[PDB]
């Protein structure tokens, strides 16, 4: 059955939503990534990566 | 149409991508 929303109803009555962003952080191939930009594969050094 | 027959050792698969 179905629930109704109204404007006049109060706190706790009105109308709220949920979201669940399920992630996976596993050595996997990454299919997104975040804004970092990429920089240059410097290689046969001791260097931070 | 049905019959049976043993599987030696089948069945194997990678459990992660690692």
């Amino acid at each position: 059955q179905s629930y109704g929303f109204r404007p006049t109803y109060g706190v706790g009555h009105q109308p709220y939503r949920v979201v669940v962003l399920s992630f996976e952080l596993l050595h996997a191939p990454a299919t997104v990534c975040g804004p970092k930009k990429s920089t240059n594969l410097v290689k046969n050094k001791c260097v931070n990566f | 149409t049905q019959s049976y027959t043993n599987s030696f050792t089948r069945g194997v698969y990678y459990p992660d991508k690692v």
